[PDB]
């Protein structure tokens, strides 16, 4: 009686770990992402080119990506953000330019950054609305002036790369909030986690190819993490 | 309009707080004194359940006190046999993040939920022999955190959108709603007797709900920051609540006021889970800072410490026999504590 | 007039609170501290199982 | 019962001064990070100003940066904000909230228009 | 170079060749003293009364071949006896200096010492590493696949260091004195586990290096697809390449013992070793490159220091001392040889200290064990 | 032999025993003779 039960018991128990080590080659060969940004930052542009929670599925070079978008959720985010340590990266998608937004964003990063079960996990930063952000500059309203001081006094890096067809104010706007975040990422110095960021369109293809990268780079960081040598 | 109904409030609040002044004729402390202190508890890991790929972040033990059930959030809720390590039951989610795992008291139905804000019924009598969706739950827009059974076609359901639910599984359709939260709720804890649960939440106050009537009798505040998780006393009058403020508070009904608090200077980290034992003399609270602390109810001293987790303790659960104690934590493991 | 109608209903259920029956508190203290003593022994925590009865030993 | 009292503001006149303070009651006022929420008439909720635990670590928004004088009072358990050179665009509903965890960094979800963790707020109006 | 049994057998065939040369000029005769083979020299007719010196036989390579053997004959027609007893008289001192056996106690001495200081690095390399393994192994959590390549480089030195103990004791035990008036199995198995456990070691260093280089160069690496690739190659590859050099050593050759080297049959062996050693230093260099581009794109003093630690660190990681120390350019010779057996000696201790003692979730892993054991 | 280290030791050290054995014998056999 006992010996029956514990050989059908022991049966169902290797067909599980049979299923489990089937599983875990896909668990870990495929990686996550997940794109948190702000209403007014274009994000279904992001799921359209690129319930509660929303799923994109896809593979890159014969690697899995799935990229999870907040849908219907409340505002108060510090619980369910806890989560969301064990995914690869924390796509960040904000809007540069009505209430402030940019403000609001860099708080928002910094909760991110300066979560200590968020210490492990990497954060690709998109600056979305580029052409918005220098059709405001060139407009001849300091909306970047009013609501950043330290902009006026701003010089722009000389290691930086400028686009070509585009003024020196709108690099100047683009590498201050750059910079912005620099210093707020930089601040902790903790090492362990690191920030990338990139300017984004608001209609590219790019995208896909920089998260790749940015993926890589994080993947291949937290092995030299592993190995010491970083 | 709003000046002579907040002052209203304000009076209200006054006239609550002056009630419990003038019932507090004692303190559970100074009366517990004179009571044998239990000592230092050793308690020895006897089993270790590995099958998980993702963190582990709650379990619930079965009233038979022999098969458990885990989810992780890699997509795998695994039913478990705590005597001889052996996978049950392995059921593939359909949404990866699942923030809560219940077992109903007949073992029929296991249910999970997640920030896919479904609550998934799962039946386990298998006609056809596969585990499949019994039923699938969407009735809440914030992301849901706890969900445990009355009974096989009643659930009770915690949800962070200021809201509880009592769904009736047979129908489909939420049984009744409570509203009284000003913040996201993290979990619930049914009575013994099912009369009345307890709901812990991030806006510091814990709610005494009643199921037939639909509104919240009692409300206690007395913690600092988000109350993480909430547990019933075994008799059923009183409860205790683990919050990030590292301090974990036992609450009695009769008397509207926070019996006992538990703290450590040295422990400054979040509280993530407490269950008291059969007799309630031993309370157990899996901390933040990677180990489980053992607390002596009457004395407020720490029995014991359990430091067999790598990473934080998520969950913990007590059978309703009191034989063991099985915690799981974010390093994807299962301790099993006798 | 949802903010009046909030501000309503948080008076009413303050209201439907604080008319509760209230128990002094050395006397229910005294009820847990008799609930703890009576089912001490057979606690298997508090007080340790023999290996033989102990299903996990 | 964690609740926090917010007192001072009013109908000011703009490059005036105007002192705010917050009666922090319920908590251990030492071990929490707290800060500044403003709500324009007819917008969101914007962050103002923080202060960490020790005082050491001060920032502000770039709009008042510069402007605002933050302090926390741990002996007397008040936060205290100074706001000097006022401008018309400044009229707001002040909110002084506090961070949800103590010995953390991060204030996650502060700016956010549910959030309980922070008192009924004071009337700020700038008009000349 | 000439094997000892290989000298019989050139003195065997001498004699062979002496005495049928012997039958060419025997006939004739002289008066003058006989001819004859007295087991090293075919000695000519002896002139009355002159002494005869006839070189030192060119088939001794112990013999110095401008010397002369010195024989004298009588009158009588005989060659001359000794005094003491009837023993041919002969002058043999040309052809032995006596400054070789001077130059072999040297290079004997030298041996020895340095036979001394590689026994005590493989002993400290063997005990570091017992301890190592068993670190490893008892913790749960540091079950990875990085660390189970590591683990398969641990057994490959301890078996290594065991191979060279049993390697020395057998080789020793079997060199017994063999006179005519050591050929089995072990002394060949001996050597067949020396240079195979040593290509077994830097087969390991090579995948440690292969897969380094394959998570830092190659995009999204698989840790658990090609797991199964590298034990292959690491257990396969030294073991395909060693049967073919034993069969070939055992078809072409077939010394009394293996340790002798041949000059061909040595390359079946030395060229894949070498090619894996050039190839670990290749992908050493891309590491070196890649790396440091991950230093530049993330205080320049602490990316500087850091490079330093971390290009020491793999340096020891991708044996660049093996490249350093065969392209280096005797007493010269002898300190190159002690300076290349340290580091082969205590490379493994090193790649203990790197990957258990210095390892810094090793050290937490031990540290919070430490704290658990002290707590209960 | 010529390029491992280690070989380079233990086959040169072979060739030197073989060497000197060698040498023994043969002056033991030329004592003999002699
Ligand atoms: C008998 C002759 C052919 C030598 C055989 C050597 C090989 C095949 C054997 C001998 C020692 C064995 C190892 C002993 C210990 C371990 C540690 C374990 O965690 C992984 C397997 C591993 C690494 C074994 C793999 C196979 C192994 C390396
Ligand atoms: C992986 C394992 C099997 C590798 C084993 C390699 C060694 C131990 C084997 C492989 C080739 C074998 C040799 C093959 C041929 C001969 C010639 C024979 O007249 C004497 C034994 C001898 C010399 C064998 C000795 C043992 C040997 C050297
Ligand atoms: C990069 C690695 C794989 C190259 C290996 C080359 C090996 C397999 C080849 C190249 C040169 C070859 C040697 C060339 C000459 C001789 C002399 C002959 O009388 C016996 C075979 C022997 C000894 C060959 C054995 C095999 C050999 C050593
Ligand atoms: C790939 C790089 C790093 C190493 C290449 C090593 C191999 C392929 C080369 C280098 C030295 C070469 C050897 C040089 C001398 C001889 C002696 C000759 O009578 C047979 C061929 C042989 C044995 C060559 C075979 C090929 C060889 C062994
Ligand atoms: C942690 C375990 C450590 C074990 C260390 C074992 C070291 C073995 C060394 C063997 C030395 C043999 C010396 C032989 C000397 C001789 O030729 O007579
Ligand atoms: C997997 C490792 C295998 C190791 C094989 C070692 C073989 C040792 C052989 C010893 C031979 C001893 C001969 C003794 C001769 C005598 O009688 O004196
Ligand atoms: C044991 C073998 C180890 C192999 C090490 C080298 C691995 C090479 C990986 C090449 C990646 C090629 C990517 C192809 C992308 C595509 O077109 O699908
Ligand atoms: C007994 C001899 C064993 C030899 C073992 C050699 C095994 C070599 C394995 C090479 C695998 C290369 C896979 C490349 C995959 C790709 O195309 O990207
Ligand atoms: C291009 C290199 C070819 C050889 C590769 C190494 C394998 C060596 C094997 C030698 C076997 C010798 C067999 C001799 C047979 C015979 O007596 O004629
Ligand atoms: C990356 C290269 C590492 C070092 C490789 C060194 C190879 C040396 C080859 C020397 C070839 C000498 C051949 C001599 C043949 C003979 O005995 O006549």
């Amino acid at each position: 009686d006992q010996r029956n039960e514990e050989k059908a018991q022991r049966e169902a128990n290797k067909k599980i770990e049979k299923q489990l080590q089937k599983d875990k080659q896909v668990y870990r060969a495929t990686h996550r992402l997940l794109l948190l940004g702000a209403g007014e930052s274009g994000k279904n542009t992001i799921v359209k080119q690129m319930s509660g929670i929303f799923e994109t599925k896809f593979q890159v070079d014969k690697v899995n990506f799935h990229m999870f978008d907040v849908g219907a959720q409340r505002d108060e985010r510090r619980k369910w953000i806890q989560c969301f340590n064990d995914v690869t990266a924390i796509i960040f998608v904000v809007a540069s330019s009505q209430t402030n937004r940019l403000q609001a964003a860099l708080k928002l990063f910094d909760s991110i950054w300066n979560n200590k079960w968020l210490r492990d996990t990497s954060v690709i930063l998109f600056l979305n609305k580029q052409d918005l952000l220098a059709e405001k500059v060139l407009a001849g309203k300091s909306k970047i002036e009013d609501y950043f001081p330290e902009f006026a006094r701003y010089t722009t890096p000389e290691d930086a790369t400028p686009e070509p067809g585009e003024d020196p104010r709108v690099t100047r706007a683009k590498y201050f909030i750059r910079d912005e975040f620099l210093r707020i990422s930089t601040a902790s110095g903790d090492g362990r986690h690191y920030c990338y960021p990139h300017f984004t369109c608001a209609v590219d293809t790019e995208n896909i190819r920089r998260v790749f990268n940015d993926c890589r780079d994080i993947i291949q960081r937290m092995h030299l993490r592993q190995y010491e040598l970083l | 309009e709003l000046d002579q109904l907040r002052q209203e409030a304000e009076q209200l609040k006054n006239q609550i707080r002056d009630a419990r002044k003038a019932c507090a004729d004692a303190t559970l402390s100074q009366i517990t004194n004179n009571i044998d202190p239990v000592g230092r508890i050793q308690m020895r890991t006897r089993r270790t359940l590995r099958g998980h790929l993702a963190k582990i972040y709650a379990m619930h033990w079965g009233t038979d006190s022999r098969l458990l059930v885990s989810a992780s959030q890699d997509g795998k809720l695994i039913i478990w046999d705590s005597y001889t390590t052996n996978k049950v039951h392995a059921i593939p989610l359909r949404s990866s993040w699942v923030m809560t795992c219940a077992y109903a008291p007949s073992g029929n139905y296991v249910a999970c939920g997640g920030l896919d804000n479904i609550c998934s019924i799962y039946n386990l009598k298998t006609r056809e022999g596969n585990v499949r969706v019994s039923r699938e739950l969407a009735g809440h827009t914030g992301y849901l955190s706890c969900c445990r059974f009355l009974d096989d076609n009643q659930i009770v359901t915690s949800s962070g959108d200021t809201t509880c639910a009592l769904w009736d599984i047979e129908t489909g359709q939420q049984t009744t709603t409570f509203t009284g939260h000003t913040g996201d709720v993290m979990s619930l804890s049914l009575a013994p007797d099912t009369r009345l649960f307890v709901s812990g939440a991030c806006d510091a106050s814990a709610k005494l709900w009643d199921v037939r009537e639909g509104m919240c009798r009692q409300t206690f505040t007395g913690h600092e920051s988000d109350i993480n998780a909430i547990c019933f006393f075994p008799n059923g009058n009183a409860f205790a609540t683990g919050s990030d403020d590292a301090t974990c508070r036992l609450f009695d009904l009769r008397a509207d006021q926070e019996l006992m608090t538990y703290s450590h200077d040295n422990i400054i980290c979040g509280i993530t889970s407490v269950s008291f034992s059969k007799s309630g003399r031993l309370l157990l609270a899996g901390y933040d800072d990677f180990n489980c602390n053992v607390w002596d109810a009457l004395k407020a001293d720490r029995a014991g410490v359990l430091a067999g987790h790598d990473n934080r303790v998520s969950c913990l659960g007590v059978t309703d026999d009191g034989m063991a104690v099985a915690t799981g934590s974010w390093d994807s493991f299962l301790k099993i504590w006798n | 007039t949802a903010s009046i109608a909030q501000a309503r209903k948080l008076v009413e259920q303050l209201k439907m609170e604080a008319n509760i029956d209230r128990i002094k508190v050395s006397k229910a203290a005294a009820d847990l501290m008799a609930y703890c003593e009576a089912h001490a022994k057979e606690d298997p925590l508090l007080t340790p199982v023999p290996a033989s009865e102990n299903p996990f030993r | 019962q964690v609740q926090l009292q917010e007192s001072g503001g009013g109908l000011v006149q703009p490059g005036g001064s105007l002192r705010l303070s917050c009666a922090a009651s319920g908590f251990t006022f030492s071990n929490y990070k707290m800060n500044w929420v403003r709500q324009a008439p007819g917008k969101g909720l914007e962050w103002v100003s923080d202060i960490s635990q020790s005082g050491a670590s001060i920032s502000y928004t770039g709009s008042v940066k510069g402007r605002f004088t933050i302090s926390r009072d741990n002996a007397k358990n008040t936060l205290y904000l100074q706001m000097n050179s006022l401008k018309p665009e400044d009229t707001a509903v002040y909110y002084c909230a506090r961070c949800p965890a103590p010995f953390t960094r991060d204030c996650f979800d502060v700016t956010s228009t549910t959030y309980a963790y922070r008192g009924q707020g004071t009337q700020v109006t700038v008009s000349s | 170079t000439i094997t000892i049994e290989e000298q019989i057998v050139l003195v065997l065939k001498a004699k062979v060749q002496c005495e049928l040369n012997i039958t060419a000029q025997l006939q004739e005769g002289e008066g003058n003293c006989f001819p004859e083979w007295d087991g090293l020299i075919c000695w000519p007719r002896g002139t009355v009364g002159k002494i005869s010196a006839v070189p030192c036989p060119p088939y001794i390579y112990d013999f110095n071949h401008k010397g002369v053997a010195f024989r004298h004959c009588n009158p009588n027609g005989t060659w001359d006896f000794m005094h003491s007893l009837n023993k041919t008289w002969a002058n043999y001192s040309d052809c032995l200096r006596f400054l070789q056996p001077d130059i072999s106690i040297g290079k004997q001495e030298f041996f020895e010492r340095l036979y001394v200081m590689y026994t005590v690095g493989y002993s400290i390399s063997f005990g570091s590493l017992a301890v190592a393994i068993l670190i490893i192994g008892y913790f749960r959590r540091l079950h990875c696949t990085r660390n189970y390549i590591h683990m398969h480089l641990f057994v490959s030195f301890m078996l290594r260091a065991t191979s060279i103990f049993v390697k020395d004791r057998v080789v020793h035990a079997h060199i017994g004195v063999k006179e005519l008036e050591s050929q089995y199995i072990g002394c060949k198995i001996a050597v067949v586990m020396f240079i195979y456990f040593l290509a077994t070691n830097y087969y390991w260093i090579l995948v440690e290096g292969l897969y380094l280089h394959n998570l830092i160069f190659v995009a999204f690496f698989s840790d658990t697809k090609y797991l199964w690739g590298f034990i292959l190659i690491g257990w396969g590859f030294p073991a395909a390449f060693v049967a073919a050099w034993a069969v070939a050593r055992a078809t072409l050759a077939d010394a009394r013992c293996w340790e002798l080297s041949a000059g061909d049959i040595k390359w079946i062996y030395q060229a894949p070793i070498l090619a894996a050693i050039g190839l670990n230093f290749i992908l050493f260099l891309n590491t070196v490159r890649v790396l440091a581009t991950k230093i530049w794109e993330t205080d320049t003093r602490k990316q500087y220091r850091k490079l330093a630690k971390s290009t020491l660190v793999l340096v020891l990681v991708f044996g660049v001392h093996y490249i350093v120390f065969v392209c280096l350019p005797g007493l010269g010779w002898e300190i190159r040889m002690h300076c290349e057996l340290f580091f082969n000696s205590f490379q493994g201790f090193f790649v203990s200290i790197i990957y258990c003692y210095c390892n810094g979730e090793v050290q937490a892993e031990v540290k919070k064990m430490w704290s658990r054991w002290n707590l209960s | 032999s010529l390029a491992l280290a280690d070989d380079a030791a233990f086959r040169e050290r072979a060739r030197l025993l073989a060497a000197l054995e060698r040498r023994h014998w043969l002056n033991s056999y030329m004592h003999k003779l002699l």
